[PDB]
């Protein structure tokens, strides 16, 4: 168990309902107008905690 | 406990027994009266055995 | 102090080595390739500290110093 | 499975020790040449459940904290070697020491134990040996038309031929030493063989530098006071019943605990 | 998850405590220089609700007003330093105490610990040891060749050699006296250390201005008393008996609502 | 308590352990602040009335006096907001925290 | 560790008994027959002789047995059993709470 | 069903173990050369659920995470290879071990078996067998009409004959010493047989290379010592009424489950 | 009272062994009787210890 | 005093490397590159203290001292 080591974070992102939009398939986006703003891609939060 | 005790009780009697035989061989020609001899059964020291 | 615990995170053990290049004269410049020896993740920004390269006789023939340059 | 049932359950085997020890002084009353023993004993752990003399604020020290123990256990016993009453047995060969050395005596695989028991016999060969049959050192030989045997204050062995005027000399008995007495290793048999804790063995004649002295038809009987064991006995009895009872209330106190 | 089986918790681990305390009173009997350990508790906080002493009206305040106590808590295990009943054990090398010192020894580790016990022995270099092998200050050698050894009232060790009327001194026994005796960690052994709140070890000669006489040939043995044991125990086994009785009765209670 | 982006919660579970570096950290690992390190040649582990933190090392007559466990206090704490992992934030109902001396 | 062998009057040293000392004891890795083994919660074993550097001593002829408070535990078990019953009413009432609820 | 029935059920064996331990110590309070046996015990499985050292931030490690553990099994059985008290039964055919030998006696498959009980016979062909008619490897034969027989502290067997002033010699009782006394694998009829845990066996002479020292006239009593296993009876009754009653709690448990 | 009564056994037994020692000399040129002189153990004036 | 903890968390012991150029002369000033030594998160915003630039013979030919600049 000493071999324990960190391998890779998961990206961990903040948006708010108003913001998302389930797509097709069900998987959540980023609306236009927030993606606008936002960029396309969400920057991970640090306060995120799982 | 009880066997260390038992072999004391055993000496006790053998000792008593020589002087039983002894006294009984008082005007007995040729007689040598005997003497019991005793030594301990110490076996690795800070225990006894009797 | 000779009893204490170090526990680090930022510096690896390596190993350099070198080609002593036909007719090296003293103060020119030679490539070194720099490779972990124990346990070490990465090699990414870190930088050689002094390290004396020797030969098959066991005896210095360049010094090696600089930055490594791992591919990414 | 609880800490008070296993402090009693030390305190009754140290108590069985003592009884133990008592049983076995009280065993060998008359062996000659015996030295009593006395178990000591010590505290066990301590449980530092409040360290003693912990800084509680920043100028008040808390004294004494709470330092629940363990058990008892004993370090060992230790013989107390001490000068027994001399008897008058007449027998040329019963030699007794006044002061506090040793007898040498050479075990059948070449080492040498040491006693204290001075009844000595004639082998089949003439050499004097052991009640037990070990040959005592140094090897004095008896020869097989004596007379009279004469060990005299200094150890020297003679022995009077038939029709002669002058003792023969057939040897000189000398007596071993230790630093500690106590340290020696006792192997039964009224023997005792050397430890690293008893020093080295120290050869003296008797009467010089601290080797007792030898009277001939005298044996040193054993040191055992039978009074004292008897009042010991009581004490260790009473002590054994009172941890018992220890036991007991434990006992009850988990029962009753568990009935609720 | 209910605050009366808590209280009865910490009751019946503080009637456990003091059980403990008691068995290893009793397994100690008969250990040389042992101090029986008493135990205190203390209640342990107290829920506040209603503040007493508030305004209960305009005019009138509220007298001893509404507060809520949790369980119970051992503070501390106090020894009894007082002088043990002594013994003759007819030892020329057990010493007692009559007063309030302790004797000094070196642990192998180079620090000193301190000891009541006086049973003492000698190694094989001729230093006066205890019976577990640590060296008491201030180490007194005994030669090779010692007849008797006599040790005062107030602490010389001499020897007497063969054929001199006059006795050699070895040594100096000394006692060391603290101002806080209960405050010393005990780490088994019959051995106390100091702590920050035992004062410091105030070295002095054992006739002085408070160190106790030394006895030769006696052993100072422990003061336990075995009668106020028994009446405790009794006492212990009903108090666990009624601990055990309120979580009882707490279990009977959370039944009905379960059942509710 | 810190937490791991670097603000700082508030807990009242006093189950801690030590981690591998000395450190007093709470049963999930956050260093308990400001933070007690306690050496490895330590035989008994004090934390006292007033919230001193000394240790007993071998030999040594003297405890070593190795930190304070001073606590936070709160004007309304009622207002404070529970993140789960047995911590508390600071809200805007629960303002002002107040470092202090233990008993003070 | 020392042997007595017959005739010798003096013991041969055959070996030394080293302890392992962690900083942090309780990080270790319980792996089942009474064994523990390190994890990166209780890095750097220490070796040691038995009574220097913190190291505890050794008592020959004595085995040091478990720790488990009784009482606790039987405490803790009356805790527990209501407890679960507790949850248990508390699942009933939801459940009756969902009946009733989807009944209409 | 639940993980606690399976725990608390395999506290039940291991406590039950224990007391069949316990039980067969009792039995064999009378017979010689026996051994008392000691149950070790060992943690089970611990389920892993979260690691702990595990990383739980970037900077910060998951210190002592969820073990779970299962019960508990028995590892070993261990004897107590120690010197059982001698007693005199008065027998010339009885001897008995003063140290660490076995004797060694053939089993009528061909192959040999050890045992450290004492109490021979002769058959009516005069070979010297053992209470159960084995043959004590090696041969002993006895003459016909002996009168008396004498084993010395060395093995060597002597007959002495009627008109003859010299004792014969007829055989020399040997000693097998092995490197681990435990690992013999017991079988009953107070035999244990060799295994690949117990060593090479050593043949010897009784007084040499370790081998202990007979006794003629003695037996070697069993080493069980009933204080100690009546306070093991009250702890494996303790413990196994803790253990029905976890038992009893995971049922009950269960039952309000079941009621919903 | 277990060890203040033992020390008057052994002081009355030492008191017995000077008699008896005292009369087995009787006839003894040279000699000279003894006698044993006994004095308390007060420890601090309300305890006795024998 | 001796016997104390001190736990810091804005101070990183730092290696530092640079190149002695031909011709050098006491006064000018030379780049250097500074690398942290153990179980440091970053070396941003950090300043460089005086330190010694020692060569192999173990002779100080430099002192160093300024602002670190890390990428970001």
């Amino acid at each position: 168990p000493n071999t324990v080591a960190p391998v890779g974070r998961l990206k961990l992102v903040k948006a708010e309902g108003n913001e998302v939009q389930r797509s097709d398939d069900g998987l959540f986006r980023l609306t236009a107008e927030a993606q606008a703003e936002r960029g396309a891609v969400l920057a991970a939060d640090p306060s995120i905690r799982i | 406990s009880f066997s260390q005790a038992v072999s004391g009780l055993n000496a006790a009697a053998t000792n008593l027994d020589v002087i039983g035989n002894n006294i009984a061989n008082s005007a007995t020609y040729g007689f040598k009266s005997g003497t019991a001899s005793f030594a301990d059964m110490f076996a690795g020291s800070k225990v006894g055995l009797g | 102090p000779t009893g204490t615990n170090m526990q680090l995170k930022n510096v690896a053990a390596v190993m350099v080595t070198a080609s002593y290049p036909p007719f090296a004269r003293q103060g020119q410049t030679i490539d070194v390739v720099v490779s972990s020896m124990g346990n070490a993740k990465s090699l990414r920004g870190g930088t050689l500290l002094m390290t004396p390269l020797k030969g098959v006789d066991s005896q210095v023939y360049a010094l090696a110093q600089g930055n490594i340059l791992v591919g990414g | 499975m609880i800490s008070s049932l296993w402090i009693a359950k030390t305190g009754l085997d140290a108590q069985q020790t003592n009884m133990d020890v008592i049983a076995n002084n009280l065993a060998n009353v008359s062996t000659n040449g015996f030295k009593r023993q006395r178990a000591v004993f010590e505290d066990l752990l301590y449980q530092t459940i409040r360290q003693p003399g912990a800084q509680s604020s920043e100028q008040t020290t808390l004294p004494s904290g709470l330092q629940i123990g363990t058990g008892v256990r004993p370090v060992a016993t230790e013989r107390l070697h001490s000068q027994g009453n001399l008897s008058q047995t007449n027998n040329s060969k019963d030699v007794a020491i006044k002061g506090q050395g040793f007898f040498q005596v050479m075990l059948p695989d070449g080492t040498s134990a040491y006693t204290r028991d001075g009844s000595f016999q004639v082998d089949q060969n003439g050499q004097l040996v052991t009640a037990g049959g070990f040959q005592v050192q140094p090897a004095i030989t008896i020869p097989a038309n004596a007379l009279s045997i004469t060990i005299g204050r200094d150890g020297v062995v003679s022995v009077t031929q038939q029709g002669q005027a002058a003792p023969v000399q057939v040897g000189q008995l000398n007596l071993t030493t230790f630093m500690n007495d106590t340290g020696l290793e006792s192997i039964g048999e009224n023997l005792y063989i050397e430890t690293q804790s008893s020093g080295a063995p120290n050869e003296s004649t008797p009467g010089l530098n601290g080797a007792g002295l030898l009277y001939q038809g005298y044996v040193e009987t054993s040191n055992v006071n039978v009074a004292e064991e008897l009042v010991n006995m009581i004490q260790v009895q009473r002590a054994y019943e009172i941890n018992s009872k220890a036991v007991s209330t434990t006992d009850q106190m988990l029962q009753k605990l568990t009935q609720l």
